[PDB]
RNA sequence: GAUGAUUCAUAAUAACUUUUCGAAUCGCAUGGCCUUGUGCUGGCGAUGGUUCAUUCAAAUUUCUGCCCUAUCAACUUUCGAUGGUAGGAUAGUGGCCUACCAUGGUUUCAACGGGUAACGGAGAGGGAGCCUGAGAAACGGCUACCACAUCCAAGGAAGGCAGCAGGCAAUUACCCAAUCCUAAUUCAGGGAGGUAGUAUAAAUAACGAUACAGGGCCCAUUCGGGUCUUGUAAUUGGAAUGAGUACAAUGUAAAUACCUUAACGAGGAACAAUUGGAGGGCAAGUCUGGUGCCAG
RNA sequence: AUACAGUGAAACUGCGAAGCUCAUUAAAUCAGUUAUCGUUUAUUUGAUAGUUACAUGGUAUAACUGUGGUAA
């Protein structure tokens, strides 16, 4: 018997006492035999936390299996064999043998979202990524216990590094990890944090280093007791407000009920919340309440009934509250598509009268005329237009998540809400439901991966002015020391998070990783000029993709796993067939993100006419030591760039970002016919070839590009307004421009190709149309093709329209939509349209005449 | 078993009693005195190549 | 040639065949010759192989063989009942099965049916189908169907325990030695098999010496009568041995056990068997009814 | 032991794997007996085949080496 140190201790038993989680690094081999002790310290001290564990692991668990009859069969040989004695198991095989463990690979993390555990191990340290530890340790309970098992040699190593000196790094001989080393230092800060050996020693380095035993034993508790007295008699509500966890939920649902009574159908509630929080069982409730109330038509929309789950089953909780019975009072109807893995689609109620819960696909926006309630869960994922159209005359409940799961940036959602400002109500949840507000894991945890960074505006600009772009001046960012956690560098980090969640529509939180640790990835601001902490105002993220990388991905199929992948030079390589391209260096901008107070103002463009001059030249050893920091940010002299050919850019087509792009002097190449499911936006590549350099291949490709534009107008981008594609081609049109040659010219069309094109009677069918003496419908035979001479410009100089008669024409030749749908668009007559095109056919005849 | 010892863990009191190159850099660990955040403190970070070494911020 | 009997044995001719077989094997030994080449020629076994016979078996088959029965007189052709021809199948005979043909067969001498101290043939969760071998419709395996039930990351996987043995509670441990059986076999194995485990004859005592006392016993309602070595609630001596405490050998595959056998092992022989019955007697004692001192 | 030669895991070949529980049945079970000129028969026992070769092929793979999937 080793006395254990009493700060092990003291910490499990705080946690518990307070309700808060607590970290604990075990390093070396036998750490494995420490989990059953540390499980055992957790439950005596108090016996009402969940016994459920939850192991997660890469590929392989540390020499065990979780096959019962596995275990038991080589356990019988064993001792068969004699090598065991009859009834011996050592405390590992009983831990694992006895308590409910869940395995887990890192890749299925999505699966244990809903479930709650009392401890969390993590097998292995190397393979961390910002999801995994956001989603796993959001699952543990108040008082539970995250166990990290570094059992690495290497990364004993670097903690051996690390904590003699904190500047050193320790370095192996193209990933460089700096995520998890910037992550063990936050241990070091977390003050619930301690990391031992798998002696159980307690190694100073953590940050539970003075750790003292609380005196044995809230107020949320006591605002929410009383509540659930005070509604007791009052059904339907006492039953509903029973099941509330928190405050903040028995008023969302109190809110929702007062939204269900007032019986107005022009109202719209507003939930926003952070995850674990208890949205959905709110809305799982007041679905119940709006049930036993009396209303008889509830929809529920998702981008997927799949995620409705949880919902659902709050539903019949709240049913079971209110004293419903299955297959008696209502009926549980799934879907027979197995896409949706028989998910919950319709419920249908039969009590005084009949009443249907239902769920419909946000598209299906038409059914909604006589919907009394539609309740939009997650309407972060789904698309604007979409939710636009769903805001019927009807009562309407939204619930969105607010850095949960992919969501939506916080200024989309204040975009949504000032559209509101239809009267608007708006609730938040703000307590947890899972654990104590303030735990210092989660204030921890949101630091490490600076989910909840808000942007700041700065007084000090408006006292000074906003500067002029030309006085701003591009700076690049050295990596290592921004991920080093020194406080200046971790606030400055914190600064340029803000910008890249502000603006942009979803961010995926293993963003940080792929910035961190991505070799090719290189960070620019665009930092007011210097005269604190510098903040930015533009900053502009890149990947270099071409033959630069072929070194690292060489190197990585060494390894024997490929890393990453080259989108623009793959995605050109399919289209074009272009050998040339392949082997060109470039480089992508995969995220330029601007303050959206300050947009409009030039900083975005000014920022990418600064990079462009960058890899031109135009303004022509700082990595840690390896086994006093380098200036966080290097002006462009300090460091020589690349030699590049291209910049590449990949978003959504949208038309505020491709006229951004356009006059920037960019030219699209690719258009993604199937549109995204998350935003319903077209992928879009737009390349730039930069001076010096060759620029044959990018406007063979910008001409190939325009044709296939042209002929799929019709197929999927009917949907583009028709100024939205006149403007796609224009841009690509630009890059003809770009080339003063010759060499390549546009044909203008022979007597010859009109005689195949046309027959001579389509030649009388059109000049009678002109002269009035025939009917439009008679003529819609040739003006697709008509649109694709005028567009492939065949006609030449002899005809020219204006930018509204151009959309016309594009519109009824190309996107095939009626000349009634385009009078709506041009927000013109539907006569006036007519007798514009009219005046186009008449034209087209005068051209043909004269050619002949 | 609460008194008694289950498995290796014994508790009594407010005390548990449990039953149990690396050596070497574990025993360097186990020694080490500052706290990484005092460590921090005396670390300043320069912004810029000749900048001044910025501390805390304001 | 053989048998009682044969188209039986055996031989020959003409062909046939998804034409079979007629040592491309292994161990030990290195002899006899000469034409010296490692030239020729070789001894003892094993494992193989065609046919016949023998043996171990198996399958059909002839005839005989103790219940009451008529208040069981008709039964069989009831998807062959009785027989012939031909064919299918079997290892073969054969209504065993199929096509055609005849309308038969059992029985009052008991057919058929019923009852029975006729323990005086079936399957391995339930039916169906199939596979190996000389021998099986296999306590083996496989497929589908019908139910039971387990693990899981819920995508799948696997089972025959739906067993066995108990109660209304320890079936375990040691062996192939002894008798037998299987195998590439003297030697391997066998929960075949074997070994152990958990109403009856004895003892609790036998034999002496001394001292001190005069009463002891039997019958009889009655009164009384009859007879003599008796009593100790006394002291004392030396011998005998069993339960136990146990050294050994024998025993056995080993071991327990049995038999035999050194040393120790008794006076309260405290080395301390009981069960039942019939009578007493005692207090500065307690209670109850009275006609003192009594009665219960 | 300059083909190997003792012993020998694994694998391919060869041989052999053939007590219980329920039901019940009058010479259809069973005992004795006959025949197989009407049959199969591993094994044992005795007989029995004169009708490139100083040794052919992978038309061949296990055991074995190594790379992996899976909760298994
Ligand atoms: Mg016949
Ligand atoms: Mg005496
Ligand atoms: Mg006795
Ligand atoms: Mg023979």
């Amino acid at each position: 018997k080793k006395a254990i140190d009493s700060r092990i201790p003291s910490l499990i038993r705080n946690g518990v006492q307070t309700k808060q989680r607590s970290i604990f690094v075990i390093v070396g081999d036998r750490a494995r035999n420490q989990l059953p002790n540390l499980h055992y310290l957790m439950m005596s001290a108090d016996l009402k936390m969940n016994k459920s564990v939850l192991w997660a692991y890469k590929k392989k668990l540390l020499g065990f299996t979780s096959h019962r009859k596995k275990r038991e069969n080589k356990i019988k040989k064993e001792i068969k064999r004699g090598t065991r004695e009859v009834n011996e198991m050592d405390p590992f095989e009983s831990f694992i043998s006895n308590q409910n463990i869940r395995y887990v690979y890192y890749k299925e993390s999505e699966k244990i979202l809903g479930n709650t555990y009392g401890m969390c191990i993590l097998q292995d340290f190397e393979a961390l990524t910002p999801n995994l530890l956001a989603r796993t340790i959001e699952t543990v309970e108040g008082g539970g216990i995250v166990v990290i098992l570094l059992k690495s040699m290497s990364s004993l190593k670097q903690l051996y590094t690390m904590t003699m000196d904190v500047h050193a790094r320790y370095r192996t001989e193209d990933v460089v990890a700096r995520f998890n080393e910037r992550f063990i230092l936050s241990l070091g800060s977390n003050p619930n944090c301690l990391v031992v050996d798998d002696e159980l020693n307690v190694l100073p380095l953590s940050g539970a280093k003075n750790v003292k035993p609380l005196p044995p034993k809230p107020p949320k508790q006591l605002e929410l007791q009383e509540l659930k007295e005070s509604l007791e008699d009052v059904q339907p509500a006492g039953s509903l407000v029973s099941l509330s966890k928190t405050v903040n939920q028995a008023h969302a649902i109190l809110s929702f009920i007062d939204a269900i009574s007032e019986k107005t159908l022009n109202f719209t509630v507003a939930l926003t919340a952070g995850r674990g929080r208890g949205k959905s069982a709110a809305l799982g409730i007041s679905i119940a309440a709006a049930v036993s109330h009396g209303y008889s038509n509830i929809f529920v929309t998702s981008p997927s009934p799949e995620n409705l789950k949880t919902l659902f089953e709050f539903i019949f909780k709240g049913f079971d509250a209110l004293g419903y019975q299955e297959h008696i009072d209502y009926d549980i109807i799934q879907s027979t598509n197995p896409d949706f893995n028989k998910a919950i689609v319709r419920v249908d109620i039969k009590r005084d009268h009949r009443q249907t819960i239902q769920y419909i696909v946000p598209q299906d926006h038409q059914v909604l005329g006589q919907a009394e309630l539609v309740v939009i869960d997650e309407a972060a994922a789904i698309p604007l237009p979409i939710v636009k159209n769903l805001l019927g005359p009807y009562l309407v409940f939204m619930a969105s998540t607010i850095n949960g799961y992919e969501g939506t940036g916080r200024s989309l959602s204040l975009k949504l809400i000032q559209q509101l400002r239809r009267q608007l109500r708006e609730i938040s949840l703000d307590e947890p439901i899972r654990y104590a507000p303030g735990d210092p894991i989660e204030k921890w945890l949101n630091k490490l991966l600076c989910l909840d960074v808000t942007l700041i505006k700065n007084p000090r600009f408006a006292t000074r002015g906003t500067p002029h772009p030309s006085q701003c001046n591009l700076f690049v960012v050295n990596r290592d020391t921004l991920f080093s956690y020194h406080p200046v560098s971790e606030n400055f980090l914190e600064k340029m998070m803000a910008l890249y969640v502000s603006s942009h529509y979803k961010n995926s939180p293993n963003d940080l990783q792929l910035m961190s640790d991505a070799p090719a990835h290189k960070l620019f601001v665009l930092l007011p000029p210097i005269d604190r902490i510098p903040d930015p105002l533009c900053v502009i993220q890149i990947a270099l993709e071409g033959e630069i990388s072929k070194e690292s991905v060489r190197n990585s199929l060494s390894r024997g796993q490929r890393a990453g992948g080259d989108l623009i030079p793959w995605l050109i390589s399919q289209q074009f067939q272009d050998e040339e391209f392949a082997s060109l260096s470039g480089a992508r901008i995969v995220r330029i993100a601007t303050n959206p107070e300050y947009a409009s103002m030039g900083y975005g463009s000014r920022a990418i006419e600064l990079l462009r001059d960058y890899f031109e030249g135009k303004f022509t050893d700082y990595s840690i030591k390896r086994v006093t920091l380098p200036p966080l940010l290097l002006k462009l002299s300090e460091q020589p760039p690349h030699y590049l050919h291209y910049l590449g850019v990949s978003y959504g087509l949208t038309q505020s970002l491709h006229k951004f792009w356009k006059n920037n002097s960019f030219v699209p190449v690719y258009l993604r016919q199937t549109a995204n499911d998350l935003t319903g936006e077209h992928t879009c590549v737009m390349l730039n070839v930069l001076e010096g350099r060759e620029s044959n291949w990018l406007v063979e490709f910008a001409k190939d590009f325009r044709k296939r534009f042209l002929s799929l107008l019709s197929y999927d981008f009917h949907k583009f307004t028709a100024v939205q594609a006149l403007s796609v081609i224009e841009s690509s049109k630009k890059a003809q421009d770009l080339s003063d040659d010759e060499k390549h010219d546009n044909k203008e069309l022979t007597r010859t190709h009109l005689d195949d094109i046309f027959s001579p009677f389509d030649l009388k069918r059109l000049d009678s149309y002109s002269n009035n003496l025939l009917d439009y419908h008679v003529i819609g035979d040739m003006i697709p093709m008509l649109a694709l001479l005028y567009f492939g410009d065949k006609m030449g100089d002899s005809v020219k329209l204006s930018s509204v008669q151009s959309a016309i024409l594009l519109a009824i030749g190309l996107q095939r939509k009626n000349i009634d749908t385009i009078a709506k668009e041009l927000n013109l007559p539907s006569n006036q349209t007519i007798a514009m095109f009219a005046k186009i056919m008449r034209k087209m005849s005068q051209y043909f005449r004269q050619l002949l | 078993a609460p008194m008694s010892d289950v498995g290796g863990v014994l508790m009594d009191k407010d005390a548990v009693y449990i039953d149990i190159e690396g050596e070497k850099l574990m025993t360097g660990l186990q020694s080490v005195e500052q706290s990484i955040a005092e460590k921090f403190d005396g670390v300043g970070l320069q912004l810029f190549s000749n900048g001044t070494e910025l501390h805390e911020v304001a």
